[PDB]
RNA sequence: GUCUCCGUAGUGUAGCGGUUAUCACGUUCGCCUAACACGCGAAAGGUCCUCGGUUCGAAACCGGGCGGAAACACCA
RNA sequence: GGUGACCACGGGUGACGGGGAAUCAGGGUUCGAUUCCGGAGAGGGAGCCUGAGAAACGGCUACCACAUCCAAGGAAGGCAGCA
RNA sequence: AAUGAGUCCACUUUAAAUCCUUUAACGAGGAUCCAUUGGAGGGCAAGUCUGGUGCCAGCAGCCGCGGUAAUUCCAGCUCCAA
């Protein structure tokens, strides 16, 4: 759910295990997925994914050059 | 300071500000830029005066050593030179002292003083509390 | 508000298509043969190559005897000329449409310093230039992209304080004279 | 959900960690187009086989 | 000049723990008279007048209506040679983690028991909160403290010998037996409501005929509280070591941003060089100082300031955290430590694995038990056998153990203040003791 | 805005002035005056970037506040004073007269005259009107008025004001066949003969010029300003004798400029 | 800082001071297919958020602390 | 009477206008809050004194919305200026 | 053999500083004083290498890859582009 204008969206969390890294009630960066608002690849209605939780970038604790704020 | 040598050009003098003023570079082969005092004192020599006249500034140095260049000014007398010259040439040979507040403070001062209207001793007495 | 100028252009274009093996192979022996860094350095050059040839194209499409056109021509020409890509009896418009990168990439201070023996390679000219070991007339210069000019053609030498002209032998050196002085009594 | 996250994170959890192999630093700038230039340009190869690519997993 | 030092008020609920030190900083020069009628009048209508006085420490809304503290709080004034401040205490069970902040952040001590009869007895007892309040004094580093009785009016006869004396006696003793001694600690008789004995030797009681206290820079001799106040022992200033600074409290000023406050223990803080908070690793340059409502030039140790610092937010660094100079040995999170610990009282056994909660300075912190590695002596520090497997009460031991929550320790043996600390369960001090050994993460 | 401006931006500055951009963000803004800012050379940078006598804006004003800058015999103080067409500066201590000219680019250049002819001054009448009591009057292309005129001269002539007196000595008509000089637009500064006028009612009159070289221009009245009569200028001309000669011709004489210097 | 409530396999929760279990499930294994789909039977899954206290013994009775969900103030 | 299918009038603008900027066969397509010029505004409106020039807000008056101090009788506000 | 990046004296700059340019003295052999970011099926330059996983995890702008011998995932090595 964005912070701004209380819209729900569903975002692609993209790589292999970043979904651990992902606990409720996290502040995440969503971008757009690719393709301006249209669904990309397998994934049905899905146009975002994120970039950033927690104000640090998933690509950081995917290869783990920085921890979770703990 | 067996080769050091100052040459002139542009050189110009004027009645306006009575003074005699020019660029002027000096070639330092393998020395650091020559400091300002050396060009007084040899620009005195150069010109017959006396190195207390002597005014330098501006001197910046070519790329790889060598020639630097700087203006020159040159006076004809020392109470002309003390009147129209900016006061920080002034006191970089001493003769003029800078030993004032800061900007904050007397601007600090100034606002303060309005709040205190004709009184001469309180309007004098504002600064003195808050120091 | 400010006094700044903000006044700035880039000097490259980047290719239209990536990935091209004809193109990638004639820019990599560009850069192989004359010594350069990278790929920007000489899509430089080709820009500048470009913007000569469009001018040049734009004053030719201009009528004959039109004053601008003989005006702007003999200055491109001239300039041709002082950067020694052009010879001097070749002064036309139509012969500037003939230039070539390889002309401009020759009259640079590395290829020259190379091309004058002062350096052994192409790559010992670069490195000779970075560190302050060649000047023109008087100047010491370190760029290597240094556009030589006719009239500064003849006076490229080593500098002065470099440890290949005057004296003063380089950090090296002396650490291993007093080492060997120090050593041997 | 269906609950069908519990998998997440497992091929590469399942990978056996290998560490890199320490190797000699490369060349990096003017001196590493120089040995990629004189690796493609200048060398003659009494070889045949059809000019094979510079990875060729022989 | 002059010098600094901090004084925490400590005793029970309702034992006059605000309202006598209302009249003091009404004496000595803290607030004026419309300001003290004004609490009379606000206290007038609800019936709670007798806490006039009072409502100056407690400074709360919340306070005020439940006539009790909840949270320390802070206040100022000059005495006649020296500066000091001083800090009130809640002063009830459910508000210890909040007193012992206080008397953390503290250089001296003041303790008050009700001279009545049926409070001062159950002031004195396992119940009894004077022995907690006593207790924690020394184990957070109250090097000297004095102790004031207060509400001697209500005693029958009113302002007498052989109540104070029995008083005197028992906390006497009571502080012999916890290592302070009685001989450089003050005894002074004081009616807080009345408003006796504060500046001048109250005369409706002449049966005392002062104190007098020596001590090892000295011998005084004292009638009021003032003379007691001002001949203390200056305390020393670990200036050359690094910068510690825990974290009392966080504010959100308007105009300025986040105001982090907290007592100096370690070092001198000037606003110009970058600091370092340990436990949330966050690293932010200092913007400013402030003492009191009181810019300063630099944040010289035992000095509880408030200090700006910029681009942060308020949730980024909370409470109970510490800072340190960066430029320095910066402070960081630990993972655990070793410590030699007093067990004080259990009902049960203490294991392995037993969770209860560390109070250290400002951090308020539940640390597991790792393992037991030795059990220890009562004094001196004597080994008695390697890898228990139990303890009981009356027992030193070393042991080892993991905060839960993140958490940045110093061991004694580097920064004294930040090294003492506290155990608490079941609504007792249950285990006391230092720092040794620290490791890094 | 709610009032008059009395700020002028460094690059919103008349180009003729040669200001750069980099020194600052403001420009001299010359005070109100005889002449039109727009075509107005104040003193400050007269003084400072045509002759370099001072170094900046501090020291042309302690040079103005010793009281050797005279403009058209009067000692003028104002380092913002604007000084405009053919007013002459003396400096009787340095001993040297200008005459401020428009160059062959129309630029103000710095003319060096005589004393003797740094006394008199030409003047473009700009509207003759009788006033009061029947008394004629006269407006120059400055802001000096005159009483009692020739009646003789009519608008845009061009009279010979001698200066400590400010009066008439003699005037040259507006008549074909004369010298003049371009004073605004493209033309500006150059030096020609009046060949024809044909006049617009209702509109902006365009007179023709030609040149000694024999090339050929025209311009709107306003912008002309008779020098000679007939041929021979009133005036000492500046270099090049105001004939605008195109690049083709300026490129090889800088050539050959520099073959002799080198 | 205070108060209020909640916290048992992974979700949905039974649970008694003297037994934590089931259920839609979730998972796994046999169960047929080259791959499925459908479909049959079993197993594991719990410090009862944690740490303790009361008791002869507690998840549940109590004291804390932790996480979450509410509200209250908190201005060097 | 006046204006309108040669688009009046109305609505929308994520519209201050321009000099200009990006892209670049030619033709075009987007962007110009932004240092120069012109305009508007000083929280929202409204009304005035002084002055040559203001409907000024680092001038005043009033209402509205926020908001400071108080001894509760009052007093004082305008960072779309630099921080 | 040669240099800087840094330490660092002086000069210079400057309202006063700072930076740059000069210039002492230290300053390089994994010259460890360490170049990264994205890819290697096609588009589109680069591997029919090896180990794991087995329509799972994941990759993939698009075609598409993965259901136990993956040129496409997760890794090692090696190349590719700037
Ligand atoms: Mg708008
Ligand atoms: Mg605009
Ligand atoms: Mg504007
Ligand atoms: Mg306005
Ligand atoms: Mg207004
Ligand atoms: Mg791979």
């Amino acid at each position: 759910q964005l912070i701004k204008n209380g819209k729900k969206i569903t975002a692609f969390v993209p790589n292999d295990g970043c979904l651990n890294f992902i606990e409720e009630n996290d502040e995440v960066l969503v971008a757009g997925f690719g393709r301006k608002g249209h669904a990309v690849g397998d994934i049905p209605g899905v146009r975002f994914k994120v970039v950033k939780v927690a104000n640090v970038s998933l690509l950081a604790l995917y290869k783990g050059k920085k921890e979770r704020p703990r | 300071n067996d080769t050091v040598t100052i040459r002139t050009r542009k050189f110009m003098t004027n009645r306006l500000l009575q003074r005699k003023q020019m660029v002027i570079d000096v070639l330092h082969p393998g020395k650091a830029t020559v400091p300002k005092t050396e060009i007084r004192e040899k620009l005195a020599k150069m010109y017959k005066t006396t190195p207390d006249v002597i005014f330098v500034f501006g001197f910046r140095t070519h790329f790889g050593g060598g020639k630097t260049t700087g203006f020159g000014m040159i006076y004809d007398s020392l109470d002309y030179a003390k009147k129209n010259e900016p006061k920080h040439r002034l006191a970089r040979h001493g003769l003029y002292e800078k030993k004032k507040t800061s900007r904050k403070q007397r601007k600090e001062r100034k606002n303060r003083m309005k709040k205190v209207r004709g009184t001469a001793k309180a309007n004098v007495g504002a600064g003195k509390k808050p120091k | 508000p400010v006094a700044r100028s903000w006044v700035c252009r880039k000097t490259y274009v980047t290719p239209r298509r990536p990935f091209e093996k004809s193109r990638l192979d004639q820019e990599l022996k560009l850069i192989g043969e004359y010594g350069l860094r990278n790929k920007r350095e000489v899509w430089r050059v080709k820009f500048t190559l470009a913007k000569i040839r469009k001018a040049a194209r734009e004053l030719l499409t201009l009528d004959e005897k039109d004053p601008r056109r003989l005006f702007e021509g003999n200055a491109l020409l001239r300039r041709l000329v002082r950067i020694g890509v052009l010879d001097e009896g070749k002064m036309k418009l139509d012969y500037i449409l003939g230039l070539k990168i390889e002309d401009f990439l020759e009259r640079r201070l590395q290829t020259q310093v190379f091309k004058l023996g002062l350096a052994k390679s192409i790559h010992h000219a670069r490195v000779l230039i970075r560190q302050r070991h060649i000047r023109v007339r008087k100047q010491v210069v370190n760029i290597p992209s240094f556009i030589v000019r006719l009239d500064s053609q003849k006076h490229i030498d080593f500098s002065l304080r470099s440890p290949y002209g005057g004296g003063r032998p380089g950090r090296v050196k002396r650490k291993n004279a007093k080492k060997g002085q120090g050593g041997a009594g | 959900v269906h609950g069908s996250l519990a998998r997440a994170g497992k091929v590469r959890g399942q990978t056996p960690k290998v560490a890199k192999q320490e190797k000699k630093k490369k060349k990096t700038g003017r001196a590493k187009r120089r040995m990629q230039y004189n690796r493609r340009f200048v060398n003659v190869v009494p070889t045949f086989g059809k000019k094979k690519g510079p990875n060729a997993n022989s | 000049e002059k010098t600094h030092i901090n004084i925490v008020v400590i005793g029970h609920v309702d034992s006059g723990k605000s309202t006598t030190t209302g009249h003091l900083i009404y004496k000595c020069g803290g607030i004026d008279k419309r300001t003290i009628e004004k609490f009379e009048k606000e206290a007038a209508e609800m019936g709670k007048g007798s806490f006039k006085y009072a409502w100056v420490l407690d400074k709360l809304k919340a306070e005020r209506e439940r006539g009790i503290t909840i949270d320390i709080s802070l206040w100022k004034f000059e005495t006649s040679k020296y500066y000091v401040t001083i800090i009130d205490a809640p002063g009830h069970r459910d508000f210890i983690k909040n007193m012992i902040t206080g008397t953390s952040q503290a250089d001296c001590a003041v303790l008050i028991v009700a001279a009545g009869v049926g409070e001062f007895e159950a002031g004195i007892s396992k119940n009894g909160q004077t022995r907690e309040h006593a207790l924690l004094a020394y184990t957070l580093g109250v090097k000297q403290l004095i102790v004031g009785v207060n509400k001697m009016d209500s005693t029958e006869p009113p302002y007498s010998q052989k109540r104070y004396e029995e008083i005197v006696k028992e906390v006497s003793t009571y502080i012999k037996k916890i290592g302070y001694n009685p001989d450089t600690v003050a005894f002074v008789p004081i009616s807080g409501w009345n408003g006796d004995n504060m500046l001048e030797p109250s005369a409706n009681m002449p049966w005392f005929k002062g104190w007098k206290v020596t001590r090892k820079d000295g011998n005084a001799s004292g009638t009021t509280l003032l003379e007691a106040l001002d001949c203390i022992l200056p305390p020393t200033r670990p200036t050359d070591k690094p910068l510690r600074l825990p974290l009392q409290d966080v504010y959100k000023i308007g105009g300025i941003g986040t105001v982090p406050v907290g007592r100096v223990e370690t070092g001198v803080l000037k606003p110009g060089m970058v600091v370092t908070f340990a436990p949330v690793n966050v690293t932010t340059e200092v913007k400013s100082v402030e003492m009191h409502h009181e810019a300063l030039s630099e944040a010289l140790p035992g000095d509880n300031v408030g200090f700006n610092v910029k681009n942060v937010s308020v949730k980024d660094v909370r409470r109970g955290n510490v800072a340190g100079d960066s430029k320095n040995d910066p402070p960081m999170e630990a993972a655990g430590f070793t410590a030699q610990v007093i067990i004080l009282n259990h009902p049960g056994q203490i294991s392995a694995g037993y969770a209860p909660v560390l109070d250290c300075h400002t951090a308020h912190i539940a640390c597991k038990f790792a393992e037991l590695k030795e059990k220890i002596d009562r004094r001196s520090g004597k080994k008695l056998e390697d890898g228990p497997k139990f303890l009981k009460s009356g027992d030193a031991a070393i042991v080892d153990m993991v905060p839960g929550k993140p958490m940045c320790v110093e061991s004694f043996s580097d920064y004294p203040p930040l090294g003492r600390f506290a155990v608490r369960d079941m609504r007792q001090t249950v285990a006391v003791g230092v720092i040794k050994a620290v490791d890094k993460k | 805005a709610r009032g008059p401006k009395k700020h002028l931006k460094r690059v919103a500055a008349p180009k003729h002035w040669m200001l750069d951009k980099l020194t600052g963000v403001f420009a001299p803004r010359p005070s109100t005056g005889p002449h039109k800012l727009r075509e107005c050379l104040p003193l400050i940078i007269f003084l400072r970037n045509r002759l370099k006598y001072a170094l900046t804006g501090d020291e042309v004003k302690k040079i103005c506040m010793q009281r050797f800058i005279k403009i058209d015999g009067k000692v003028r103080t104002d380092i913002t004073y604007p000084a405009g067409f053919m007013d002459v500066i003396s400096i009787d201590k340095t001993g040297e007269n200008f005459r401020l000219i428009y160059d062959t680019k129309g630029r103000f250049a710095v003319h060096r005259i005589t004393p003797e002819e740094a006394k008199y001054k030409l003047c473009k009448v700009r509207k003759i009107f009788v006033g009061t009591k029947g008394i004629p009057h006269l407006v120059t292309h400055d802001a000096r008025t005159i009483r009692y005129p020739d009646p003789l001269i009519k608008v845009n002539d061009t009279i010979q004001i001698d200066l400590e007196t400010g009066k008439i000595t003699d005037f040259i008509k507006f008549d074909t066949g004369n010298l003049c000089m371009v004073t605004g637009g493209a033309n500006l500064g150059r030096i020609g003969v009046i060949t024809n006028r044909e006049r617009h009612p209702g509109s902006f009159d365009v007179v023709h010029v030609k040149d000694a070289n024999g090339n050929s221009f025209a311009t709107r009245l306003s912008n002309i300003f008779v020098i000679g009569k007939g041929n021979k200028p009133w005036i000492s001309l500046p270099r090049g004798k105001g004939i605008r000669l195109t690049i083709a011709e300026e490129r090889d004489k800088r050539l050959a400029a520099k073959q002799s210097s080198g």
